[PDB]
């Protein structure tokens, strides 16, 4: 009965640790990776991955989405 | 790849025109390439066709434990089974994966990356990567633009996988002078909803406009469930699904991009061998755009750009190849003979001066396309609302006039230099009819 959720605009500005709990609550299979905002990455789509892009305070810098 | 080949008409280019990319050299900057050794150990898709294999990210190690780069390069030019679009082109591979798993082998100034590839003979350069900066024009975007204007290298970038929301284009996919590629679906329907309609834009594909309101991506190609070369070092987890020990499935704008890169090699070969010219980057891009197919969403469009690559329509465009430099207030005027009963598509493209990373608009030199029909009806570039000559474009370095039901007679095709502060500015035109 989980609602289909693939983006988390509400997590912008939150800590990485707070973000991870919400994402796992919505998407138990998520493989979460943390990277500095602005990092260059490969552009393949991985349906179970969630990249978190963080600022220098380790707060979520942009909208987390699946892929 | 085998299904994508038919979708983008690479099969028609090959079978009816003999275009497999022979004599062309494509550079791919990506993770690594199979074993990382240009010898008999190399994956069959690339063995014997590697012009250069450079290790940038890890000292003396260009191998591919991830699998991304090997799959990507397979889609450009793999010559075993599940072949790339230009399987007789040779490869320059720049391994940019660092020892921390990222792409830290990229140099701070991307012109360094392009220059190394250019020196090895590559005239096409393809990049299935980006920073997801939501339409920003970054220093990387600026360096791509500066490079393309200075050198006859066609550079392609993935649009990003940050859709379906608007304004999600990654950098350097936001560069004005790159060909930016988004993903439609491959037709492998046994896999379900991601590979069931060749007109569907992949849900993850980044969407325009750019931050300054430009149309990106430029063109689309299949980018879901693409079957291509599997690195001998990569685990199952790197792929969407398995196939065999040598080939597996992946999806992303990462996969659409190299398909188009291969098509560009086929197209470049055609001009060079059969049309008497070395086509400039702007012309290759204009020819792909004019020949592209509306997937059904119409133009203008932030989801499909200018449509899905349809290579056979691009091959024999009537053209201008940067042969008329313009300064402010000058113009170049041409004629084209149309016959009623079939569409007329005219694309103007220039490799603009590099834009500013802080200004409202990235466009520097502003050219306008002005078309006049045999009965006097006027159209200006990118004005798709009637009347078609009142909304002038001052943001894009791609301007199009697409007339579904043209008149018989002489069309005037005019390029006007509205404002060229960094001139002169050359341009290319491609006409499909
Ligand atoms: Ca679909
Ligand atoms: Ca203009
Ligand atoms: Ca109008």
């Amino acid at each position: 009965r989980h609602n289909l959720k693939t983006e988390w605009p509400e997590l912008v500005g939150k800590s990485v640790e707070e973000a991870k709990k919400v994402i796992l609550q919505d998407k138990p299979e998520a493989q979460i990776i943390v990277l500095p905002v602005g990092t260059i990455v490969t552009m393949e789509y991985r349906i179970d991955r969630v990249r978190l892009f963080v600022d220098k305070l380790d707060n979520i810098a942009e909208v987390p989405r699946v892929g | 790849n085998d299904v994508a080949r038919g979708i983008v008409k690479a099969d028609v280019a090959q079978n009816n025109f003999g275009l497999y990319g022979q004599g062309q050299i494509v550079a791919v900057a990506d993770t690594g390439l199979d074993t990382g050794r240009n010898d008999s150990s190399m994956h069959e898709a690339f063995r014997g066709k590697i012009t250069a294999l450079y290790a940038l990210g890890r000292t003396n190690n260009a191998n591919d434990p991830n699998g991304h780069g090997t799959h990507v390069a397979g889609s450009v030019l793999g010559n075993a089974t599940n072949k790339g679009m230009a399987p007789q082109a040779n490869l320059v591979f720049q391994s940019i994966m660092d020892s921390g798993g990222g792409l830290g082998g990229l140099p701070a100034n991307l012109q360094t990356l392009f220059s190394q590839a250019y020196s090895a003979g590559a005239r096409i350069h393809t990049n299935s990567w980006g920073a997801p900066v939501n339409g920003a024009y970054t220093t990387d975007s600026r360096n791509v633009d500066d490079y393309v204007r200075k050198n006859d290298m066609t550079i392609l970038f993935a649009a990003g996988n940050e859709g379906p929301g608007s304004g999600t284009i990654s950098a350097p996919g936001t560069a004005k002078n790159a060909i930016t590629v988004g993903a439609t679906e491959n037709l492998r329907p046994s896999f379900g909803s991601y590979a069931d309609n060749i007109n569907h834009v992949a849900q993850f594909s980044s969407r325009g406009p750019t931050r300054d309101g430009r149309i990106k991506p430029d063109v689309m190609a299949p980018g879901t469930y693409i079957l291509s070369a599997r690195s001998s070092l990569a685990p199952d987890s790197s792929f969407w699904a398995n196939h065999d020990s040598k080939y597996a499935y992946m999806g992303g704008t990462s996969m659409a991009t190299p398909i188009v890169a291969g098509n560009v090699a086929q197209l470049r070969e055609h001009f060079v061998k059969n049309r008497g010219v070395t086509p400039k980057p702007s012309l290759l891009k204009a020819a792909l755009i004019a020949g592209a197919a509306d997937v059904g969403l119409g133009f203008p469009n932030g989801n499909q750009g200018w449509g899905r690559v349809t290579l056979d329509k691009s091959l024999n465009v009537a053209f201008v190849n940067e042969t008329s430099p313009l300064s402010t207030s000058q113009k170049a005027t041409y004629s084209f003979t149309a016959q009623a009963g079939k569409p007329l598509k005219i694309s103007l493209v220039w490799s603009d001066a590099p834009g500013s990373t802080t200004a409202s608009l990235t466009l520097v030199n502003d050219l306008d396309l002005v078309i006049t029909a045999p009965n006097g009806t006027k159209y200006v570039g990118n004005d798709f609302t009637a009347p078609y000559d009142n909304n002038w474009d001052g943001r894009n370095n791609v301007e199009n006039v697409f007339i579904n039901a043209p008149q018989s007679g002489t069309y005037t095709v005019e390029v006007q230099a509205y404002n060229v502060p960094v001139g002169p500015q050359t341009f290319s035109l491609a006409i499909v009819h």
